[PDB]
């Protein structure tokens, strides 16, 4: 977490995120292998 | 765009290095009561 508060996602710090549906202040990476990213 | 882009024109929109000096100033002048994110609790 730390980009908004706490999250439950296991994966973190993905290199980059393209514009995506849903999302947060820092959109997370696609869960389909989840992934807070940036 | 670099600090010396104006050269003879003291444009203060030079990015200080992202949030250029004038963005700085005006956003500073005003007063915002919003709490900082990630620290509200």
């Amino acid at each position: 977490g730390c980009v908004l508060g706490l999250v439950n996602s296991s994966l973190f710090v993905e290199d980059c995120k393209l514009p995506l549906g849903q999302s947060l202040c820092a959109l997370p990476d696609t869960p389909s292998t989840m992934r807070l990213a940036s | 765009i670099i600090p010396g882009f104006g050269g003879d024109f003291n444009l203060t929109l030079l990015e200080p290095v992202a949030r250029s000096a004038i963005e700085d100033l005006l956003f500073d002048k005003v007063t915002i009561a919003d709490p900082g994110y990630m620290q509200g609790y």
